């Protein structure tokens, strides 16, 4: 679970994936993978961060906003800064995914961050140049795909007889993995680049983040349309997974009827039903930074829209509807998401029971 | 190429042929060659050659090849695409949006395309059927814009009885496979290429416009459909 | 000048296609509106023709002048598929047949490209009315049409004519002209006279067959646009897909470039 | 049905107070919970700030 | 009678809600500073044991 | 940038300028072909404000009076949060838009409309 | 000359003192009414600070224009 409504219903991450982080400069790249670190703190994954080519002050406000939120004890942090050695640049992958392998081998889950592999390839680029090696495309060297594609190969999750041999016996029963989430900066929208195009074919999925859409308030940036996950549903548990499906036809349908929002009078009334639908639930998925949400908590959001609650709530107020609906179910029925908490399961008695919760809340808050 | 020669007609599947252009792209930068347009190696077309031309049907056996392609950039002028698309006999296109109307098998049968799709060598009877069930496909989705926009009052008889053999051939280019009845709960059909072609010459023609579209939808050959009818 | 330049023109041109795919859709449901305001004047017309028809022939004494021996319709809005130039085109050939014969015209001009089309040509106008709602009332028309009926009172003019489209189909928008002007067993109790009755069912059929005129013309009006609309959305994806072409040799030439470039200074150094 | 219609107006219109009132009531305990997670809060960053 | 046995329970709901809005936001008020003031504290402490 | 180490009312005020400058960057090309009128009332109300937005953000320099030929401004923060939450209020929508040209803070542009 | 894209990086101090108050945002004004223009092509009429400057501009623009080989004092 990365906290996120956005990525956690429509581009769901599994133990051992290899989830691509891709977009322009300046849109929430980073924010979305630290926010997916602290989310870990009490799930039982370890946590690796890489820092490649960035500056020493931007490092240490992301260790001072680990140790704020209370996930640096479950982080390794793994950093070249932009003055070091482009060798050491180029190595730091592999010492951090070399970290995040001790726990998967042994039976554990691990997740790692690469904060930009394109830094990386400038990095190889630049010794191999100087090492006078042939040059290819954008002048990198003819095995840049092999230096990304080895990195990300390792990312996995291993069978029991794996974790067993390797440990000669002495952990049994448990398979363990390490879940990549790799990040890569476009230059004006153009994923068709060398190192981009690589990358992109590696990894078992895409998020997308969008300048256009970050600039109109949608503060997560997700392009929906676009981002995919291979693994899909293998990656959620029950509740998320069943909630989920509607609001895919939601955000398709609001994609489609988007342009109709100046001409929703002239509607015909099943469509103007849709239309406001769709202009709810996009409403929806915007989040703010540093807030994870857990599956209790993103499951009553996706129940109140999936089931209709927000058809008499103003577009403008579905943020406050929700803010206040989760902090009535912490107070009235905190039994209830202990209860999903426990594993996200579904049933015919959690389905009445959130029904119930809804319905009272509307009635007095 | 081993059981070609034993006397067989064989399958090879390959997962993906621009990524053997990529590794060749790779190679040629190793060896220090000097590139080519868009940054293709200079042997592009002779190492595409050295393998597709292998893939043919000789004296002793038949080596048929299906491979999946992938288009950089969305561009079918670009030299892997265009060099690739020399050696294709057929193109069969998967789409997202059959599948969601329930057609599992999900070929689109207005993008897909063959170069054997000729009268002059699958005989005039194949073709003419193959044509007539494109052009009701074409029709048809025309008419859906119509009846979208317009409604469904505004079409004549005739497209009306169109677009009822349209819904009906749609749901007759579904069929259970073997390997899906895990997920179909029905047991698998292999059909002939006989037995192909006269159910949908039938139903071109109006022999089948008493049925339900429904009966017409995961049966295999057309006497399977007329039996889930009387039911 | 390169790859830049072309997408920001197909981003333009993708984002005018959307808004031109909504118009037809609204124009559709317009089109819905206008056609059942249509057939809600259809019983008063029915009607009074069958009153106007029996009583003047009980009264034979009786000839009003409309029963013995151009006002013309356009659009407040573009976007129209050539609507008002296929009536205007009809409006000049029948004003021909009459300047060769050698009579007069006195012209009323209700819409805005009406009156666009005369004042490019310095053309006469009795009366003229404009800004009229999507939904006309029939008060609004009442008077330019009394400027018109004085006129075949007082011989100013010799005939009347309506001039404009008729919903023919969702498809087509036939231009016409009709003359408005000239024109069982058992017999009506008359109250209070039978020449005064006559006299008020003639205004009021005539002023209605001008509101069903324009009201059809409106319908015209949201048929064409949808037309319209339809032919801009196809027109921008063949630039799109033009452009589209244009730019992908744009990206292939500059990788070209750019590898010549690194190879020629790694051929030096 | 003057005097009847005026003692059913008099107890719909006092029970809505009451009923009103609640709210209120609800609100009060709301309040309580904020300060009372806020002074668990400030202790939890009073502890973890201490630390480094 | 009728209206005004129902505009002033809509009324007087719509002050009790106010008066709800009005109770929840001093209790954030409330809230962030119960934060704040235990930061100054701690960090005034942890400055004091450094110097010393 | 950030209502924690800043404060609400100041980001609210630069994320509100900057929705109502991204929504304009794409009805600038829908007023090109067809027109203005084809537009919802919203959407010409929020042009509108857009286009004075733009122009409210122009200031004369000192350094640039040699090119401005006027003299230079000098706007304080609390001047600049109020009159971009004034415009975006719709407050001077009685204001043409000529009079937020380099006109400093919001008060100047009231004066400027008068000349 | 395109005023809009023409830039002079010394400004008004190389210019005599009639020509510097005469000549004052010109070109600024010029940039101003070259956008002006394009965006109300097809636009219903608008008020009369906006056809006062849409006049006003296309007379500064025709004002510009002059011959070959005939200077001005
Ligand atoms: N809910 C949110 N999710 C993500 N970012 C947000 C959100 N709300 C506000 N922001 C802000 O958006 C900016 C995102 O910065 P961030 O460093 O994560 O972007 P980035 O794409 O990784 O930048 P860079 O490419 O330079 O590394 C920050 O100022 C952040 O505070
Ligand atoms: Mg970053």
């Amino acid at each position: 679970q990365t906290g996120y409504k956005s990525v956690d219903a429509m581009i769901p991450v599994g133990r051992g994936q290899r989830e691509l982080i891709i977009g322009d400069r300046q849109i929430g790249k980073t924010a979305l993978a630290v926010d997916a670190i602290i989310n870990q703190k009490d799930s039982g994954i370890k946590c690796v961060y890489v820092a490649i080519g960035q500056k020493q002050s931007t490092i240490a406000n992301v260790v001072r906003k680990l140790e704020e939120n209370g996930a640096l004890a479950n982080t390794i942090v793994v950093a070249a800064s932009a003055s070091e050695s482009a060798a050491l640049q180029y190595l730091a992958p592999y010492s951090g995914c070399t970290m995040g392998e001790y726990f998967r081998d042994r039976g554990e889950d691990a997740l790692i961050v690469y904060d930009d592999l394109s830094k990386q390839a400038v990095a190889y680029r630049q010794i191999s140049l100087l090492l006078r090696r042939p040059p290819g495309r954008e002048a990198y060297p003819g095995d840049v795909f092999y230096l990304h594609s080895r990195l990300l190969e390792r990312a996995s999750r291993v069978s029991e007889e794996y974790v067993e041999k390797f440990t000669n016996g002495a952990v049994t029963g448990k398979t363990g993995s390490l879940t990549a989430l790799p990040i890569i900066e476009t230059q004006a929208g153009d994923v068709s680049a060398f190192v981009p195009t690589n990358v992109i074919s590696i990894t078992d999925g895409q998020i997308f983040l969008e300048s256009a859409m970050f600039n109109s308030g949608i503060r997560p940036a997700v392009n929906a349309g676009i981002s995919v996950s291979r693994v899909g549903g293998a990656a959620q548990t029950k509740i998320i997974k069943k909630l989920s499906g509607g609001i895919r036809t939601a955000l398709a349908q609001y994609r489609e009827l988007a342009a109709f929002a100046q001409f929703a009078s002239d509607l015909d009334e099943a469509t103007r039903k849709q239309l406001e639908h769709g202009q709810r639930v996009t409403e929806l998925m915007k989040q703010k930074q540093y807030a994870p949400m857990s599956i209790a908590e993103m499951s009553l959001s996706l129940y109140a829209a999936e089931r209709g609650f927000l058809q008499d709530v103003e577009i403008a107020k579905v943020g406050s509807f929700e803010q206040a609906l989760i902090s009535y179910f912490q107070r009235e029925h905190a039994a209830l998401l202990a209860k999903i908490n426990e594993k996200g399961d579904f049933n015919d008695e959690i389905d009445a029971g959130i029904k119930a919760g809804i319905e009272k809340f509307k009635a007095t808050q | 190429e081993k059981f070609r020669d034993e006397g067989r007609d064989v399958l090879l599947f390959i997962d993906n042929i621009y990524r053997y252009t990529l590794a060749g792209t790779e190679v040629s930068a190793l060896l220090g060659r000097m590139p080519s347009a868009v940054g293709y190696q200079p042997t592009l077309a002779e190492e595409m050659g050295v393998l597709q031309e292998r893939i043919t049907s000789t004296k002793k056996g038949s080596i048929t090849s299906i491979q999946a392609v992938y288009v950089p950039a969305d561009d079918l002028t670009d030299p892997s695409p265009a060099t690739t698309f020399a050696h294709l006999d057929a193109t069969v296109v998967l789409s997202r949006d059959i599948a969601s109307l329930g057609i599992y098998p999900a070929v689109d049968p207005l993008d897909s395309t063959s170069r054997q799709l000729d009268p002059l060598v699958i005989g005039q009877d194949h073709y003419d059927t193959a044509r007539g069930v494109q052009y009701v496909l074409q029709r048809y989705k025309e008419l859906k814009d119509i009846i979208a926009i317009l409604g469904m009052d505004e079409l004549s008889e005739a497209d009306k009885l169109l677009v009822a053999r349209a819904r009906k051939i749609q749901r007759f280019l579904s069929q259970p496979f073997f390997v899906a009845e895990v997920f179909t709960g029905s047991p698998g059909k292999y059909v002939s290429l006989k037995d192909t072609i006269a159910g949908f010459k039938g139903i071109l023609n109006g022999d089948y416009d008493h049925l339900p579209e429904q009966a017409f939808y995961m049966v295999g050959g057309i006497e399977e459909a007329v039996e889930k009818a009387k039911k | 000048a390169g790859a830049k330049e072309i997408r920001s023109k197909i981003a333009s041109i993708k984002s005018t296609q959307k808004i031109t795919n909504a118009m037809e859709k609204v124009a559709v449901s317009k089109m819905r509106k206008a056609q059942m305001r249509m057939a809600a004047g259809r019983p008063y017309a029915e009607r009074i023709r069958q009153v106007i028809g029996h009583l003047a022939n009980a009264n034979p004494e009786y000839r009003h002048p409309f029963m013995v021996e151009y006002i013309v319709v356009s659009s407040d809005r573009g976007l129209c598929g050539g609507l008002n130039i296929n009536l205007f085109k009809s409006l000049v050939k029948d004003m021909s047949g009459y300047r060769e014969q050698g009579a007069e015209i006195d012209l009323c001009v209700i819409g805005s490209k009406g009156a666009s089309f005369f004042r490019s040509f310095g053309g006469n106008v009795v009366a003229a009315i404009s800004h009229l709602g999507e939904e006309p009332s029939i008060n609004d028309l009442i008077g330019s049409v009394k400027v018109m009926l004085d006129a075949y009172l007082e011989g100013r003019i010799d005939r009347l004519f309506v001039v404009s489209n008729k919903f023919v189909n969702t498809m087509t928008q036939k231009p016409t002209v009709e003359q408005l002007i000239p024109l069982h067993h058992w017999d009506y109790l008359y109250e209070p006279d039978a020449k005064s009755l006559l006299d008020g069912l003639l205004v009021r059929y005539v002023e209605s067959q001008v509101y069903q005129a324009v009201v059809e013309n409106n319908a015209c009006e949201q048929a064409a646009r949808m037309i319209a609309m339809k032919n801009a959305t196809d027109n921008a994806g063949e630039l799109i897909s033009d452009l589209q072409l244009i730019y992908n040799k744009a990206r292939q030439a500059a990788i070209t470039q750019e590898i010549s470039e690194i190879v020629g200074g790694a051929a030096a150094v | 049905d003057l005097e009847l219609a005026h003692e059913k107006a008099g107890q719909q219109l006092r029970e809505a107070k009451a009923q009103a009132a609640e709210i209120v009531e609800q609100a009060k305990k709301r309040a309580n919970q904020i300060v009372d997670e806020a002074r668990d809060q400030a202790r939890t960053e009073g502890e973890r700030l201490k630390a480094q």
